[PDB]
This record gives C-alpha cells, structure tokens and sequence, in this order.
C-alpha cells in the first residue's frame, strides 16, 4: 500500500440473503455464527479477489462506497 | 443446488481461466445421460400411489409396533404424513433424476436431516427400509442403463439416511 | 497445520518471488482453508492435531 | 445458484407438485442440443482471447478520450483492469451459456457491478459498449463452422445476444 | 499424553465478536501474540498498539 | 451483557457515588432469592429440548403454511433452522433469567434480528409466536412443584413471562 | 462489567451451549458468598473519609519528598487530588466487593493504568503504600470472612499497581 | 498517501503535458528548505511526550468535566485512550509536515474519525481544543533556537499551523 | 506514488511511531541530491522531440522486419502510437526523477506492463530497444551525478520491461 | 539491527527484488552522513568516565532523597552500579551513532526497558535526567554536525524511557 | 541480519567495551569508500539478466545431461525454478555486497540449500558450477568502466568473489 494506487479503499455493505446459509447449511457451522448484515472495508489492491470470494461464497451486497473521496 | 454443470461453472469461476477440455467433457457426458433420465423420470412419474403405498405398507410390516397403540406411527393424520413424507422423498429422487445431479437432494432433503430426526424422534430405520422397497419395484419397472441411473440416486438417498 | 506436500512449498516460493511478503501473507489468511476453520471471529489454533 | 434444470425444479417444488410431461419434455430438447451449446462454449472459450484483442481495439477506435492522459483507460493499470474486466464478462456470458438461465448471471457480480462503477466513477455507457462490441465479435466466432459439423444453431446465437444484453443493460 | 501436545489440545477455543467489553480483549490479545508468533515472547514495545 | 448487581454498579458510578444503603438492601434481597432463581434456570435448561419439541408441535399444529410447499419451513434445512433458532432463544433467556438483566438478550441480539427477519421475509409474527409458546412450555415447567423444596417463586415466573414477551416484542 | 455471573454467561455462551452444572456450580457459591461481601463493602462504605485522610497521611508520612515544593505533592490542590485518587479506588473496592469480582476494579482502575500513571508521572508505589494502609485500617475496622474477602480485593488492587 | 512531489506528478499527468520550469524550480526550493523541514518535524518528534502531556494538563483543567465521573475521559482507560488519540494524531501532523503535503493526513487518519466519535458520544469540540494546546506547545518548541542554526522558517510554521488547524476542523 | 518520503513516512506508520532518527537520514538523503535528478529531468525534457525521433528510428533500424506493410511497425497512425508511447516513457521517467524515486516509474509504466503488453501483441524488445537508444543519448546529454541518476533510472525502467 | 543498510536490505528482499534507485539512494545517504557520526562517537568515547560520573552526580543532585538510607541509592554497590548502568546507556548511544541507526539502543536497552524498570522498581526519571545532562553535556563537548545527530540518539533515548 | 558496522558493535558488545580507536578507523574507511560499493552493487543489479543468461548458456552448453530427459533441469518448471534459483543467489549475493556482510546470505539462501538440493536430488556440485559461472559473469561487469568515475576497486573485486564462492562453497 506504498504507492497511490494501494490507498482509495472501499468500503462494502453486504447482506446476508439466504443463498450463503443455503449452502453453508450443508458445509456446516464449524465456527460460531453471526448477525445477517455486517459491513466489510477493503483495500483497492484486493478488492477484485475480496468481492469475488464473498461471491463464491454467495455474498449479496447492497451498496459498496468509497472510503477516499 | 450443485448438479453437475453447477458443479462446472462453480469449480470454474473460483479460478481465472475458462472452461477447459475436461468441464466440456462431463457437461457433455451430463448431456448425453440426460435424456435416459429424463425418461427414467417419467416412468417414475407414473406409479406415485403404487410405490407410495407398497412402501408404507413395507414399513408397517417390518415394524409391527409403531402401528400398535402408544407409538407415533398409530394415526390417521400419522399415516397419512408418513404418505406425504414417501412422496416427499419421491419426488426429490425424481428432481435428481431430471437434474443428473444429487443437488435437489441435498438441498430438500438431507440438509438438515440429523437434527430434525433428533428433535421429532423419527427414526431413519422406517425411511431406508421405504427407500429399498422403492429399490426394489424399480428394479422391475425399469431395465437397463435406465434402472442403474435410478438405482444409483435412490442409493444416494439409502446413503443420505444412514 | 503443517504442510502437506512440495507442491505447497513450491507455489508459496514462487508466489513471494514474484509478488512480495504482503501476498505471500495474504495467501494464507485470505485462503478458503482460514475461512472455513477460523473465518473471520477466531483466533487461530493448531487443528492439525485432530 | 441456479441452471435451468434447477430453475424447472425450483418452480416444481415451489407449486408442490411434479415435473409436468412438459417439463420434461423442455428438457429432453435442452439435452437435445445441449451438444450444441457445448460447442458455441468451445468456441467461445478458445476464441476468448482473439475476441478481447480485437474487442479492446475496435474500442479504443470509437473513443479515443480513454487513452489521453488522465483517460478513463490511460494508467495501464486502469486499461489493464478495463481489459480484465472484458475477459472476465466474457468467462461470465460463457457460464451463462452453460447453465442456459439468466440467474447464474445476475446472481454473480450483477447486483454490485452497478454501484462500484458508480462510486469508482466508470463510465457504465463505454462499459455496455464494449459489452456490444465483444458480443458482435463473439457471434462472428461462432458463425465459423471450420473444424465444427454444420447444422441450425440460431437459438444459442439469439440465446447469446440476450446474454450480452441483459449484461449491458445491468451494468448500464 | 504420549504426544507432548495435550495442553494444546484441552485448550479452548478464544473468540472475539465485536461487542466485547474489556477483559476478554485483554485475553484474547494474550493467546494471539502467544500462538502467532509462537510463543515467543513479545516486548511491550513492539507491540503494536 | 451486564447483570442487575453491575447495572446498580454503573449507575452508582455515573452519579459518582458509593452504593446506597437502599439499592445494596435490594440487591441483598436478590442475592438470597438467587437461590430460587438458580433451581428456575436449572428447570429451564433441564427440559429446553422437551419444551422446544413441545413447542414446535404446538407451533406446527397451529400454524400449517411452514408445512406446505413456498412455506419457510417446508424445505427440510430451513425448519431444522427452526428449531436450532428456538433454541438458541431459548438459552438466551435462560441467560437472562440467571442475569436478572434483559439486555443480556436484546442487545445482544435482537438489534439485528429485526432486521434479518425483515429481509428473510419470514412471517416474524409467527416467530414472535413461537417466543410466546415457548415461554407457555416453559411455564408449564417451571412450575414442577415436585423433586424441588417448595417455594414462593411468583415473581420468578413474572420475570419469565416478562422476559419472553419482551424478546417476542422485539422480534414483533 | 465481570462478576461470578458474567463470566459464568460468556463461558457458557462462547462454546454455544446451554448453562450447565459447572457455571450453576459457580453461581451458587458466589451466590453463598453474597452476604459477608455485602456487609463488608457497607462497612467500607461507613469509612469512606476516615480511610481516605489516613491513606494520604500514610503516603505523606512514606513520601515526605513529595510534599516539598516542586515536587507533585505540594499545593493543596494536589492535596484534594491525592484525597480523590485514593476515594476512587476505595470506591472501586467497594464496588467489587458488592459485585462480588474484580470486574468494577478492573475495568475502572486497571484497565489503562500504567499509560496514565506514566503520563502524568504519578508513581505506582504511592497508591500501593495507600492500599496497604486501607490494608492496615480494615485490618480492625471489619471482623470475619469479609476480612479474607475485602483484603483480597485490595490485594488484587495493590498487585495491579505492581 | 502524497507528498508535494507525488501531487504535483499526478496534476502533471492529469494534464498530460511534462512538468514546467516554474514548479520544477519551486520543487528545488522545496528540497532546499527540506533540510529545515527535517529540524521542524524532528523538533515535533523529539519532544512529543512533553507536548501531550501540556496539551492534556491545559485540556483536562479547562474541562474539568472531562475528568469528573460520568465525564468522557473518566477512568483510567478512556484517559489513556485521550492520550492515545492525541499522540496519534500529532504524529500524522509529524507525518504530513515531513511529507510537505496534508495528504498523509487526511488520507488515513481522517476519513472515519470525525464520525467514531459521534457515535461514541465523545464530544469533538474537546478533540478540537485539545489539537488546538497541542498546535501551541508545537509552536513554543518549533520556535527553540537551542542546539540548531538560526534561520528563516515562518512558512513552516504557517504550514504547521494549517496542518494542526485543519486537523481540527476535520475532526470537529 | 512511491518517493523516498513515501517509504520512510509508510514504514514509520507502520510500526505506529514517531520518525527517528534512520527515517529523517532517509529523507536527507534524498533531499541533498534532489538538484542533479531535477537537473537531469530538465536536461532531458528540453530534447524530447530529438529523444522520440532517435528511439523510434533507432528501433526500426534495429527490427528491419517492424517497418514494411504487414505488421504492426507500419502505419501512420500507429507510428503516432509508437511516438506518443516513447513520449509517455520519458515524461514517466522525468516524473521518476523529479520524485526522485522510480514511484511514478512503477505505478505508471511497470505495474501490469507484461499483460497489457501482450494483449495487444507488442514485442517488448521494441520498447526494450529504444530505452537501450535513449539511455546510449542521455550519458552524453547528461555528465557526472545527472547522469548516473539516469542512466539509473532509465535502466530500471529497461529492467522492468526486461 | 535495524539501521539503514540493513532496513534498506530487509525492504528490498522482503519484496523479492534487487536493489532499485531509492535503496542505494538512502544508503549514500548512510555512507556520507557516516563521519559526523563516527567522530560524535569517537568524542563521547574518549570523554567516557566524565560524562557518566557527572550525570550519576546529576542523578544524585536532582533526586536528593534517593541517596538518603533506607532506599534506592543508598550505599556503594548501588552507586557502583549506577555508574554501570549509565555507561550501559552511553555505550548504546555511540553504538547507535556508528551504526547510524537506532539498531542497538532498540535492542540492547529499549526492548524489555519498561519490564526490568517496573521489576526493580527503578525510577525512569533517573535515567531520563542522566540522558538529559549527557545531551547538555554534548553541547559544549562536540559542535557543529555531529552534535545534531548524538542529540538526536540521546534524544530517542529519552523518549523511550518516557 | 547484519552488516559491518553492526558485526564490529557486537563484537565489542559481547566484549563490553565501546568500539576501539582502530575499529572506528576500519568502518570510517569502509563508509569513505562505500560509493565505490554502491556502483558495484548497481552494476550487479543493472545486468542481472546478463548475467543469468549467460551462465545458463554456459551451464547448460557444458552439462548437457541436465535438459536431457530425466535430467533433473528438463521440464519448463525445472529450468524456471533454475533460474528462480541463480537470480536468488545473485540476488543475495548483491544484498551481501551492498551490506559489506555475508550474513543476509547465510542466513536466508545458505542455512538449508545444500540439504534442500540433496532432498530433491539436484547436483549441488552443478549449483556450485552455476553460482561459479555467474561469478565470472558478474565479474566482467563490475570491471566495467562505462558511466563511472575510473578508480580502483580491487578490494571490492575479491570482496564480491568471497561471496560467490561462500555461496559455491556452502551449496557444494
Ligand atoms: C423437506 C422434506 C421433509 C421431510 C423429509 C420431512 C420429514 C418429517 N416428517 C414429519 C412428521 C411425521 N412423519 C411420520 C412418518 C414416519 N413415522 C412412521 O413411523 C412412518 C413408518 C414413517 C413414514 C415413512 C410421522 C409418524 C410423523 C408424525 C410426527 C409429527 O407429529 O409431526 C415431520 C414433522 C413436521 C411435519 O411434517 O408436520 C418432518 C420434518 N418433512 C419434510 O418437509
Ligand atoms: C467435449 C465437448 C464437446 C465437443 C468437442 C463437441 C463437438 C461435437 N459436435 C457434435 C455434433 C454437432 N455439432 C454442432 C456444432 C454447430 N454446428 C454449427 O455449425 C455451429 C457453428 C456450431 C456451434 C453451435 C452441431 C449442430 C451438431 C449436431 C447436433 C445434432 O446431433 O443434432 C458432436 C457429435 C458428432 C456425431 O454425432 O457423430 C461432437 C463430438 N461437443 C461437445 O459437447
Ligand atoms: C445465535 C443467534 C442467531 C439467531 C437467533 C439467528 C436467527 C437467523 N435465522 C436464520 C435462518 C432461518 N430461521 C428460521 C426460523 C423461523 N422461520 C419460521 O419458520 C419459524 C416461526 C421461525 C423459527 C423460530 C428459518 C425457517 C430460517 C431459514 C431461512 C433461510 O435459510 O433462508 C438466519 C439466516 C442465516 C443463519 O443464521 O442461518 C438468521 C440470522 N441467527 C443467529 O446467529
Ligand atoms: C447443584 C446446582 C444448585 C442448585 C440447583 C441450587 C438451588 C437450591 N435450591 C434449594 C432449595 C429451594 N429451591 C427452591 C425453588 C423451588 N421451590 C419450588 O417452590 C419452586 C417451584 C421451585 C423454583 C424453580 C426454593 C424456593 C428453595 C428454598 C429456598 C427458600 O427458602 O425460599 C437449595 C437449598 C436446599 C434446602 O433448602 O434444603 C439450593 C442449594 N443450588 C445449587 O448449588
Ligand atoms: C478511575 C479513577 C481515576 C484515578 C485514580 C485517577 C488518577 C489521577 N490523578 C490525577 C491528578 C494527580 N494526583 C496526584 C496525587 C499524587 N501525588 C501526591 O500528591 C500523592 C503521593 C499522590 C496521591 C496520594 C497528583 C500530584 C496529580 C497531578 C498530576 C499532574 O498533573 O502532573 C490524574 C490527572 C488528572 C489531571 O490533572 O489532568 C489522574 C488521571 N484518574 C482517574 O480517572
Ligand atoms: C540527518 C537528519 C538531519 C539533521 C540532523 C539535520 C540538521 C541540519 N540543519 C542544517 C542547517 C539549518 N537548519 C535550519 C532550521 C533551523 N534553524 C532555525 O533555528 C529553525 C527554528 C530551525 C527549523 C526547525 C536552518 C535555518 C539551517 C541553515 C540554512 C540551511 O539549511 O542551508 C543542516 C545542513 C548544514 C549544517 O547545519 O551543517 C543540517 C544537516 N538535517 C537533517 O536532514
Ligand atoms: C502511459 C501508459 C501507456 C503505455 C505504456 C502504452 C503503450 C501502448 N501502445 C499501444 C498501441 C500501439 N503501440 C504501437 C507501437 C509498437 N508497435 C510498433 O509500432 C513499435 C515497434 C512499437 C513501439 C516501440 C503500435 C503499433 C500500436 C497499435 C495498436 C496495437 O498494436 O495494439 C497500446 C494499446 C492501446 C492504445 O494506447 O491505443 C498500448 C497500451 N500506452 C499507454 O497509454
Ligand atoms: C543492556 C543495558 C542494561 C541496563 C540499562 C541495565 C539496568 C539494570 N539496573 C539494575 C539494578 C539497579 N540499578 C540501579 C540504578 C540507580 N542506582 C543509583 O541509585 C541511581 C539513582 C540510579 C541510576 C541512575 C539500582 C539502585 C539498582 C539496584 C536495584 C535492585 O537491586 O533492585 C538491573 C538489575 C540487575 C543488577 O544490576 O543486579 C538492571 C537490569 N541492565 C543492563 O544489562
Ligand atoms: C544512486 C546510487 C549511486 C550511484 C550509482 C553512485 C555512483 C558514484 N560513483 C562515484 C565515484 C567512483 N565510482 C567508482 C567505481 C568505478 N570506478 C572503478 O574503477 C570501476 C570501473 C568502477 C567500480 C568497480 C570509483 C572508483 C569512484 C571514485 C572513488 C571515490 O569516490 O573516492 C561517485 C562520486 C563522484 C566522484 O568522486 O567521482 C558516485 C556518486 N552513487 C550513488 O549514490
Ligand atoms: C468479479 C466481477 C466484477 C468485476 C470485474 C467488476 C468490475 C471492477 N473493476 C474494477 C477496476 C476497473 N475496471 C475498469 C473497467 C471499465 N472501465 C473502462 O475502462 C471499461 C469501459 C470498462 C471495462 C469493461 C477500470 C477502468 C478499472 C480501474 C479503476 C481505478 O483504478 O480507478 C474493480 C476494482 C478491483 C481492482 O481492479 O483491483 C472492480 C470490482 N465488478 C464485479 O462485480
């Protein structure tokens, strides 16, 4: 995150619609569960890969913003 | 649900590159076997009533107490839900069927299967001997590659159950 | 746990060769494996025990 | 994540009755030419690469404002992520192209492609026209029966162009 | 026992949800720098606050 | 998560005082019929899974849309989900009950069970039902006069009805 | 904060579990408990300006230097400042002596102590010699197991500074 | 993260055209003055503990609310968390100062700040009047001719002044 | 971008602490020899014109095979191109020098230069090349410090395409 | 030893590259600032016994008690050890100074300071006001350069004892 | 990790003493003639590539029974991994240089290369050869006297000779 293009993260509110439990209800709960709604800030040097692994995952996200301007 | 082309675009897009020779070669094998299931389906779609009740029947004789009185399986609104239950687990073996893959199963069924077995005292020993008579008389409606392709779904709920 | 194989010393090798200490790390904690067994809430353990 | 088998069952299972002999008969014909769409998926695939050189360059032929300096697609990191953008529309219009339903679509990247665009600032016009032009250069593929046995194949060509479509029309 | 690792597996597992008051903050700082950088001790400078 | 004994705690260092004679008198009263209330939490947790079976037996027999299909708990993992939801609240307000606090479960949890239950589009009126058997079945059971030294424990059942109209509230 | 029942409830909580015989088993004897920690924070309770002008005649008479002038104790606002301290860790005595745990302790004087006494220079060892003359007075002040109790609390206390 | 160099860099490629004259020789200035710019930002780093412990002194008598019980810096713990928050921040001004550009400082220490404390109820006009002792203790050691060559640094002070301030009003 | 300021006022932040004394060393360093870098920036953005010309004739000359019809060599507009890429190299490694760092060299030029390259089909020994013929210019153009910055500067650059 | 060379290696091979621009940049950086620092060192070597006999005698002026029976300073082992202790802090600095980096004072003396403090009950304000007569004592010892930098080490000293 | 000046300070601390007359005369000296030092590292980082390639050339023009089948450099990973290997240590070696010290190299390249190439069964006595091609290679690169200042740098010759051969010498 040395240079300009590191900084100018995101910040992404994700819901939690049932398409994830769907399938983690046959993955299985292994660790402690949470609330629906949580709200993840990422960087721009991974938000491509951090998008795309809550979309494997199944992740609905309502609305994404700019952390910087 | 995770059928097998389901199961292509999934283990696909995890990764950068496209579909490749081998994700084309199973959803082609999956396209080939789909038509003999398709009709397996309908040759299932069929005998709803028959397989239902030699099934019910099956599971009465072989446990002679859950029909006496003081056991869950006594009732009229009983026996009528265990109908409702075999037909529940016919018609998801005939999505996986139609599918060419075991997602409608273990999405409708065996998700969640353990804990409400535990919670409302069914016991999986009635559901699998159902599930072998179900084996048993589509051993004689359906021959062939048809039957093995049956059989093997039907075996995946057997499997499921125990 | 520890690793399973060479092929895992391998590709970790030529991941920090190629892209730095920062996606080395990042490999390991954005991995599926962290996610599933320790997601986003537990402090890390040794499973490999069990 | 739903096909079309799984959109079939879905409405099967949510009316609580079976799969009619309709259902199955859509099936059977979608099994039928399932072989077909294969192909245009093969197409597709190995074609991916000739299709984004030459979608990024008859793109850059429309506009010019991208590439100027401070242009949505002068950093070459910001053309370099425009172009991986192409590639992975395409890789999404492809399992589209499998699973033969409009939901492996939508439910992937669709609903928040919109609002990174907007707050990011991407024009969302520049990225349905590439859209456009891929899908232009995608069918002229697969017009190609070189090394393919010929036969009637206008539904995955009409089946493709909705695809590209309704990308266009969510992203912009 | 046979393994020298039975004191690692009897412990349990340390959890951290958002709303935590203050000490099992205090302890769950303690078992990440313990595990982490394995069991090394970590001066009061370094580390980070 | 906080306690009665802790909530006369921070109060008593907001005001920057030393606790009164008159609350440390209130909280000596609870403190000797803690004794009740441990054998009313133990009770609780000793017949959670009889009083959640029971429950969801009166719940299905009302309530029969969870049983066809397009009802929430017609799939087989959802109503398993259920049942593990019941009891989740169930050890919730045994929490609370020992407590003496009803925080202890609202803040904990019900801040985003409103709207989790909002977006679901489950009907939260029957959940808000299902907070409303529960706390019958476990009313029925927490009045076993049998195998416990009998008692006043009026105010003990006071608390549980309060405690669970409460949560249904919350979820209502 | 953290008494018995709070750590009770988030032990039991954090494995997921219902509240089962050990956590009862702590609750009942901190319930058991109650009484003489009760009686014992009223009766420190009744000693709240006594207590206080002896700490700080203790760490007067332990640390004349600080008197001088120059120095952090001189100026009678300082004074007023020495009386308040040693108040607000009485106080928090009391209040983990009601609560029945170092919680109210904790996480108002310990949590963060040794940043502000290093900020503002004030050294540990004055509030410790001040602990153990609250030490010394409740030594004769109180009478039976709200002695063990309440001088485990400031013991606690004094450990924390030191 | 910007200093003057990356800044002006980014205007010129936003432009398009390479860097004038007049900036470049502006630039060389500023690396000139750098070296004053060094003792500035070392004389901020040198006597840190000595700024924040004044700033607090002044702070904490003009608001002795914050310090009364029920105050927001009441215990031991929302203290230290007072004196954290204040040395944090005079070390982005550091940061900024020897950066020669406010970006560092509204880049990251800035974004989220102005509203963590709202929703924890701290009062951002104590914040602001904290910075504010803190910018005058920065000056009174800034001005310090002992062990160092006499100059002209008043555009330095300047600087320092608006970083300190706009700190304040981005807090506030 | 990434200046020496850059790294020093980052890994400062990194450890969550103040600049000591190894940082401010760091940032003199680049201070002192900011003059020959802005020197050398200024020496050669008076010859651009001459310094684009040579590297796009210096590179036909040593690529026959990029100059007659067929390929991408040819073409008015795609000589444009070539000019106006040589032209953004050296306005980059102006940039480089003015921030006396390669910041403004990485996140403009070498951050995903290999695919943007090859999605186009451009040879990187082309640019290779002509930073070879812009760096054989600049030693004479520049003498002494100026010089050793770029040849320094423009040898990473060849580097990162290398 | 966390010094410029060394950091300037660890950022380079942590990131798995050579040595670009800004690396040797700060390391001539290192290799010219080096004189002042080893003539800074060689003053306060040579002016070794003085410095630590007068800042243990500033201890005692400044901290009149302390010397006082009964507590810290109070009889010959301790003053020999005091001796001891401030020519520890005197070596580190000039091993800094060499070194050009705070590499042995964040070693030897500033990882586990606070730790060894509180365990012994040594008062930081000693070793803080010692610091601060070596960094008066400096002022009329070396001039010029190098008096900035060993100010500066005496300097981060202080700071980390405070 | 370590360099000159460090290694001498931890000699005399272990010992006890401040740092002698005489070593402060050796690292004066060293830091006086360290420019020399950083061209030497620049001409190794600047034709790195050079210096690779030719050594491959080399290595694989003279030992051909490792890019035969079954030799142990024959698949595209093997070579890559190569010469992964040869920049590695050319790499360390130019870090060593730079620091005056081989410790970086013992510690990070040669604490476990000679087992690791034995657990893998590639000839170290050909990795030897490989870091003593390279050498000569690099050799004929640090003697070149384009775009420097002439002088004599003998010392740093053998210095950076020591390297490759402590490299050659703890793979063999
Ligand atoms: C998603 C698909 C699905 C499955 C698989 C399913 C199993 C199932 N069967 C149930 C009832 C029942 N099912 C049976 C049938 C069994 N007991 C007898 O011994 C028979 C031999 C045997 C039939 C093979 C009986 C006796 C009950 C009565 C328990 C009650 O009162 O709910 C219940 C309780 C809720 C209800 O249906 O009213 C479930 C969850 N439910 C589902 O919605
Ligand atoms: C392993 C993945 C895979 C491959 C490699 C594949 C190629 C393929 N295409 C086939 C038939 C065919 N192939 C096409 C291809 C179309 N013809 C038009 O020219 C279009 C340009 C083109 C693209 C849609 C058609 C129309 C058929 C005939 C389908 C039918 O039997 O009715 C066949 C069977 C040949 C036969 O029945 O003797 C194969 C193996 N199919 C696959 O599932
Ligand atoms: C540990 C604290 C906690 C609670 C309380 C909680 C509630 C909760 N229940 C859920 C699923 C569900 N919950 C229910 C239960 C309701 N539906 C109706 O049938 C009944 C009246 C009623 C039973 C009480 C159902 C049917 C689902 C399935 C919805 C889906 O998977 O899409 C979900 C969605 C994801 C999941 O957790 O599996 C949440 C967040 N979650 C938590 O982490
Ligand atoms: C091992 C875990 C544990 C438990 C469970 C526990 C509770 C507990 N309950 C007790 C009696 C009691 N138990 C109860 C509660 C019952 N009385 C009835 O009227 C109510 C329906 C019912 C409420 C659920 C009452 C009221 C007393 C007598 C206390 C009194 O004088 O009010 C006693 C004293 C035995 C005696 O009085 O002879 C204990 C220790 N302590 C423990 O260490
Ligand atoms: C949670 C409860 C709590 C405590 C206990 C607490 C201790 C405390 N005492 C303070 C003042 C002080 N208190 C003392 C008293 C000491 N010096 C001598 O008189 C005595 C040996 C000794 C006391 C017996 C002094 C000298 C100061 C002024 C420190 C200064 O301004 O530098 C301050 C600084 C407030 C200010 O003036 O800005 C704190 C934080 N703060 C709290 O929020
Ligand atoms: C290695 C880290 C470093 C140090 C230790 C440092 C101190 C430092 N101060 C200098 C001169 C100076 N420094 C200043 C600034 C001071 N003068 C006024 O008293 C102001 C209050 C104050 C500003 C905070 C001035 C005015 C000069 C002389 C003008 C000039 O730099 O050419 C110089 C260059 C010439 C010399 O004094 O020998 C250095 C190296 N600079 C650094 O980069
Ligand atoms: C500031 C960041 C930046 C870089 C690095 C850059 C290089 C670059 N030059 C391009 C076009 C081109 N560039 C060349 C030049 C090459 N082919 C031959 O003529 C020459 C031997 C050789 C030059 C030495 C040509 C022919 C094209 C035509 C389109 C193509 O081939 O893709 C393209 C494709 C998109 C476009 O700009 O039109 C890039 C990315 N452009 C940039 O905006
Ligand atoms: C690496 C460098 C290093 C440092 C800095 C260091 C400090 C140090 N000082 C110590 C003892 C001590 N240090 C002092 C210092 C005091 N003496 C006078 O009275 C003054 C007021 C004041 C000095 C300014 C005293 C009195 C003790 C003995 C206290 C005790 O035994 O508990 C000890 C405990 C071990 C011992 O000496 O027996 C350490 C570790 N040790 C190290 O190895
Ligand atoms: C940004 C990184 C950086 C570089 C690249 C750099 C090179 C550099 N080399 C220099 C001199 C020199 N350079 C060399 C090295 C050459 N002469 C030998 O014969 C060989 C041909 C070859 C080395 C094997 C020598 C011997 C000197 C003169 C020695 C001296 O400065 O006293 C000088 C000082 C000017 C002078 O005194 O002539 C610099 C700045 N400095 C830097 O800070
Ligand atoms: C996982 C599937 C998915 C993708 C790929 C997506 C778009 C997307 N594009 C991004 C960057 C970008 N994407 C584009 C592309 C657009 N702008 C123009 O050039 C073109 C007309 C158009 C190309 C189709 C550009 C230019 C950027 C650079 C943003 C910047 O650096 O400021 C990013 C930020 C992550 C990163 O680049 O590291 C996302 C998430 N949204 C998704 O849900």
């Amino acid at each position: 995150a040395i240079t300009t293009q590191g900084k100018r993260i995101y910040k992404i509110t994700v819901s939690e619609a049932g398409a994830y439990a769907t399938n983690k209800h046959r993955t299985g709960y292994r660790a402690p569960i949470r609330q629906s709604n949580y709200t993840l800030t990422v960087p721009y040097d991974r938000f491509l890969p951090e998008m795309i692994r809550l979309h494997q995952s199944g992740a609905k996200i309502v609305n994404v913003t700019s952390v910087i301007s | 649900s995770r059928t097998v082309i389901t199961e292509v675009i999934a283990t696909a897009d995890s990764q950068g590159r496209f579909l490749n020779s081998t994700e084309l070669q199973a959803a082609f094998g999956r396209f080939e076997r789909a038509v003999p299931a398709i009709e397996a389906a309908r040759a299932l779609t069929k005998n709803q009533d028959a397989l239902v009740k030699g099934a019910v029947q099956a599971v009465f004789k072989k446990f002679p107490y859950v029909t006496q009185p003081g056991e869950k399986g006594y009732g009229d609104s009983n026996q009528a839900k265990c109908a409702r239950d075999i037909g529940y687990y016919l018609r998801f073996i005939t999505y996986s069927l139609v599918a060419s893959g075991t997602g409608p199963l273990d999405d409708y069924v065996i998700a969640g299967l353990r804990e409400v077995n535990r919670a409302f005292n069914l016991n999986p020993l009635w559901y699998i001997e159902a599930l072998n008579y179900i084996k048993g008389e589509t051993g004689k409606l359906l021959s062939g590659q048809s039957k093995t392709e049956a059989l093997l779904y039907i075996d995946h709920a057997i499997n499921a159950l125990s | 746990r520890a690793p399973y194989d060479q092929a895992e010393i391998s590709a970790h090798l030529d991941l920090w060769n190629t892209q730095g200490y920062d996606a080395e790390i990042d490999s390991y904690v954005e991995s599926e494996e962290y996610l599933e067994n320790f997601g986003e809430d537990v402090i890390p353990y040794f499973r490999g025990f069990k | 994540m739903n096909d079309v088998f799984t959109r079939a069952i879905a409405q099967a299972d949510l009316k609580g009755s079976f799969l009619l002999e309709s259902d199955l008969d859509k099936l059977a014909s979608f099994a039928k030419e399932g072989v077909k769409r294969l192909d245009a998926v093969a197409a597709l695939t190995n074609n991916a690469p000739a299709i984004i050189s030459d979608a990024a360059h008859k793109l850059f032929a429309e506009q010019q404002e991208l590439i100027q300096p401070g242009g949505n697609a002068y950093p070459h990191r910001r053309m370099a992520a425009c172009l991986r953008d192409m590639e992975i529309i395409l890789r999404y219009v492809s399992y589209a192209l499998l699973a033969g339903d409009a939901s492996v679509l939508d439910d992937r990247c669709l609903n928040g492609l919109r609002e990174t665009y907007n707050a990011l600032g991407t024009p969302t016009q520049s990225v349905a026209r590439a859209v456009q032009l891929m899908k232009d250069a995608a069918m002229v593929h697969l017009k190609s029966t070189a090394n393919v046995t010929v036969g009637d194949c206008s539904s995955l060509y009409s089946e493709a162009a909705t695809y590209f479509d309704k990308a266009a029309a969510s992203i912009a | 026992e046979r393994i020298r690792a039975l004191g690692t597996i009897e412990a349990p597992r340390v959890t951290l949800r958002a709303p935590f008051t203050d000490e099992q903050f205090q302890g769950a700082l303690y078992a990440i720098y313990r595990h982490i950088f394995g069991n090394t001790y970590v001066m009061e400078s370094e580390r980070p606050t």
